[PDB]
């Protein structure tokens, strides 16, 4: 029996989601909720067989047959307002906005520790790309520091993104360290204009003993990016990781370097917006998880 | 005072030719001359701006916030300016900065992409900064779409919007297209900046053109110390100035004297117009990729022109030094594979 | 074909930052990449012209003559040119650089001075030699005067005149309205061409301003190889003039292969926009004083700076590194007197 | 008595030398001949009480009255045809033109060696100028080679100079090397149009053996300036001969070099007309010591 789900939000990220959710083993989308009567996404939703609204959150919170699951893309001021609704409602959230009131999850390194929590949080694109990798590395040795790239086509950085450039980087250097194992983080992100618009791709540097074990390192990475191929097909290793000695560029650091490209599912989202595709796919990665564990 | 202000850039944008390597010694020294010799802006930060300190962009060897304090004990009448590029340095490092003396915070962004500076400018502003925005590789787009840009940053705050030719790609007209474009699109709201790179031998006559296509704010570094083949040497700027009656406030003895004995020491090696830097500029390569290009064709043994064309090819930006690696590779499997 | 013919002058301007000191196997290898390259035509000199090997300007290590025989021999495409100066070198080196295989001979004289230059066009004319006339230091007259000078060439024999900001000194407009002012004069009679310094970092800008003003030659050297700061650099002139539409029939890559691969190693030096340079440029200064002004500044314990800048003030001209000596004990009497 | 002489020509060279004649000592001045009716010349030396005349030297050699001497600056064209005339009629004549039909002559080097001659020839205004510094370093040492640098005002360098210029240098050098000692001679003339006109200088460079006694060179080289300045009031040392070792801009040669400078009485010709003054009075002096030995 597939675990009821509810999706709040009718936007691009809640439309990929719910093309995603209807292809899920594990889940059935039943409710799409919005605001905008005008919606394009409800209507779509609606074509589906979901049950769909425009009276927000608590239309959905009076239904007698309630979610197991609630999925929402709206936005911080929103989420944070509908998550204490949804706890004492007794259903599980999953939030891919940046409210963040509950635990961040990221599915190869810390989800079996949350499986239990009635609200988890997805980060950050840049975050769900490159903190598999950081755990990858410091599951094998100290990484006193790492360091994450993200380069995104411009066209597919919202104004979501856009308005808070600072808080990606704070935000992904933050799970970096609390999530990616690093003792500190660090995050920047590049928005290329290129047409056509460039696949996603992120570097990341991790700093490690000069005398790493580095081909465990290198296997425990290729572990790591064929777990995450199980969500995101389009994720890709572009080389080998590359193992640098101390120099004055990495200040005398020892390190390995991590090349992925991040290709969309293009279920709904074109393929170059990997930056939003994973979202969707970690969200439903983690959902699913959490149905199988505490749902079935 | 001045018909055009010069901000001289050694000890940010010069920061990519020491590869981040400065001293106290050497910040302190640069700074007392240039102010000494009237310089009235000078600005210091890694070259990648705030937070530029990192394995993309190389780390410091002092932290850059020391840098900035001990320029603002130095600085008697020169006020210190950093630069600041969203999604690399946070609006915590501009208060940071802010609180070490800078006066002036420079914010950076791709040309295409001001958008994500609306913020910065506001806190900036709010901070009592004076403000500086940068539309990095300017020679990307054309001078309406550049001026539409410059707009979005006027709208939020920013007091002076430069066209900065990074790769130092724009030659004469170019500049001036794109200054006098910015000019009638802010009219009174905004002063019109010009900071040029030297990949084609163009960085003095470039600023020329800017100034008599109306800008009021000129970059360049004594000695040309910087990014490539270097910003457009000041102390030419200078000389080039007084002979065609732009007044600067600048003793051209005393910036000579100061680029001579005082920054030219602290420098690796001249900033040399070479084949590395040739291309670059032929190519419309972002000039900070330059030593890093040159690391990475030690590390993989492949020619470092051959990663700089294949830059320009991938049409890179500003902040992506990384792919450069990923160059470095691909050469390495094309020639094991013969394709 | 092009619409501006570029001649390197690496081996002859280049002579006073090499201090005349070139070898044969330099002069092949550079002919040869040159030649190679594109490059329509290679100046093959002493710096200061035939017979410049002197006190004054510095003895060669290899003799002018056999570094043009050389030059002529290893060129395939490229035509070989050659400096000289009335009151320096005469009617006789000139033919014996034609018969060392010398095609273009470039005659120079100080801007205000070219009726001394006459009989030496009309002697080249008569040996078959393409002829070009250099008006030195060119900043120091008016447009117009410089267009009288430029039309007693023509008259002469002179088939292209060239502004030659000999001190690397003028800006831009004031080397359009220069070689505008040449075009007008000259009409049909004689091209016009420009030749700049780098002393104030205008070196390229200058020639695009020359070129857009009506100049069909150009003068620069591979990696700026020159007096003073040095020429304006040929591997950039192509590049810019790639942009801008302007044909060379140089490649900018070969060239910027030559220039790094061969010419540089060549180099005792890069050239330098350094304090002493930019002084000159500055100032006015005949850009080849650079080299011995230093050495006189070392002999005497004088700032070379100080030198130069007097150098300026005295309005020396191209020639009178000797004078240089001069100041320098200048210098030094005020100096040892405090 | 005074020897009574004539001048042949009217330009300015004639016209400034008739001043140093009437100042003479030993010499005369008694006939300006010329061809130009109206010169300016023949104008001021009938106005200064000498018999003048337009016919030219035809008219000259018919006079009962022979010249004891005549001096000539007319050109080398026109010398050429009236030196064997002087010489027919027993007449010895000093030329200040190109012609050169009899041997050039410097007063304090080989003066001595030609007070016989019928006929001597006064080289160039360099020559004058130079050749004097490099015989005070040939007869001290042996000197394998010697530079000269003339610097003369534009203005100064008439239409003679300026057709000829490589006739100036040819013509020095080997004056430098026939008459100076030197086994080699260069020249160079350098024409400077600065405002006000510069006074004329030059610059002389001698090669000198390496072990050369430096001491007796500046001594001889003083000695002979003083010796110019008996006839050339305005010749003058601007420094102390300067002694160089072997270097790459000197060859590995050693050197003595000497600076001088020219300035004219301010006769007929301004006191920057050096070039021109120096040919007058070493003429003067040459007549001087020909009246002197040979006549009086
Ligand atoms: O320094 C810079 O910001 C540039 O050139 O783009
Ligand atoms: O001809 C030259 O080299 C000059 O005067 O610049
Ligand atoms: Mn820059
Ligand atoms: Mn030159
Ligand atoms: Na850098």
């Amino acid at each position: 029996s597939k675990a009821k789900v509810a999706i709040v939000g009718s936007g691009n990220i809640s439309t990929d989601l719910l093309y995603k959710l209807l292809r899920s083993e594990w889940l059935e989308p039943r409710w799409m909720v919005g605001i905008d009567p005008e919606s394009d996404g409800l209507a779509r939703a609606a074509k589906l067989g979901l049950e769909t609204t425009h009276e927000g959150v608590d239309w959905l919170l009076a239904q007698p047959d309630k979610p197991d699951l609630v999925f929402e893309a709206t936005s911080a001021y929103v989420h944070r307002d509908a998550a204490p609704k949804y706890a004492e409602a007794g259903i599980r959230a999953i939030d891919l906005t940046p409210a963040a009131v509950g635990p961040a999850v990221i599915p190869p390194a810390n989800l079996r520790e949350h499986l239990d929590a009635p609200n988890v949080n997805m980060i950050t694109c840049g975050g769900q790309a490159t903190i598999p990798i950081v755990y990858a590395v410091s599951r094998i040795v100290e990484v006193p520091y790492a360091e994450i790239v993200a380069s995104v086509a411009s066209v597919s950085a919202g104004p979501g993104t856009r308005a808070n450039i600072d808080e990606f980087t704070k935000t992904t250097a933050r799970g970096v360290q609390t999530i990616g194992g690093a003792a500190r983080g660090k995050a920047i992100i590049i928005l290329n204009p290129a047409d056509p618009p460039m696949i996603m791709r992120d570097t990341i540097f991790c700093a490690i003993p000069t005398d790493a074990d580095r081909e465990a390192i290198a296997a425990s990475i290729h572990d790591v990016v064929k777990e995450v191929q199980t969500y995101v097909p389009g994720y890709r290793l572009l080389n080998e990781p590359q193992f640098d000695e101390p120099s004055i560029n990495s200040g005398g650091q020892a390190l390995v370097t991590t090349f992925v490209e991040v290709e969309g599912a293009g279920d709904y989202l074109p393929p170059y917006a990997g930056n939003l595709d994973i979202m969707t796919a970690a969200a439903t990665k983690v959902g699913e998880e959490i149905a199988k564990e505490t749902l079935v | 005072m001045w018909d055009v202000r010069i901000t001289d850039t050694s000890l940010r944008d010069g920061s990519h030719h020491k590869r981040h390597q400065f001293t106290k010694d050497e910040v302190g020294a640069i700074v007392a001359a240039l102010d000494a010799a009237g310089v009235p802006v000078i600005e210091v930060t890694h070259g990648d701006g705030l937070g530029g300190s990192s394995f993309n962009y190389g780390f410091s060897k002092t932290p850059e916030q020391e840098l900035i304090k001990l320029a603002a004990a130095t600085a008697k009448e020169a006020r210190i300016a950093f630069l600041m590029l969203p999604g690399v340095g946070t609006k915590d490092d501009i208060k940071e900065a802010r609180d070490n003396g800078g006066s002036i915070c420079r914010i950076a962004t791709h040309c295409t992409e001001a958008d994500v500076s609306i913020q910065h400018f506001g806190l900036a502003r709010e901070l009592g900064l004076e403000t500086v925005g940068f539309l990095m590789m300017a020679h990307t787009i054309a001078p309406e779409k550049l001026a539409a840009q410059a707009r979005i940053m006027a709208d939020a705050g920013c007091q002076c919007v430069y066209v900065v030719d990074s790769a130092g790609a724009l030659v004469l007209d170019g500049v001036a297209d794109r200054v006098s474009a910015l000019v009638a699109e802010l009219g009174e709201d905004a002063q019109v900046g010009f900071h040029g790179h030297e990949n084609l031998g163009l960085g003095v006559a470039n600023s020329v053109a800017a100034v008599r296509a109306g800008a009021k704010q000129i970059d360049g570094s004594c000695r040309r110390f910087g990014a490539g083949a270097g910003n457009a040497p000041v102390e030419a700027l200078i000389g080039v100035f007084d002979k065609i009656g732009v007044k600067t406030g600048i003793d051209f003895f005393d910036i000579a004297d100061a680029a001579e004995d005082v920054v030219r020491p602290a420098m690796p090696a001249e900033c040399l117009l070479d084949r590395n830097a040739l291309i670059m500029g032929y190519s419309g390569v972002y000039s900070s990729f330059l030593k890093h290009a040159v690391r990475q064709a030690e590390r993989y043994g492949v020619p470092a022109s051959a990663l700089l064309h294949r830059a320009g090819q991938r049409k890179l930006i500003g902040g992506q030094e990384d792919q450069l690696i990923d160059i470095a590779l691909e050469i390495k499997r094309e020639l094991d594979s013969g394709a």
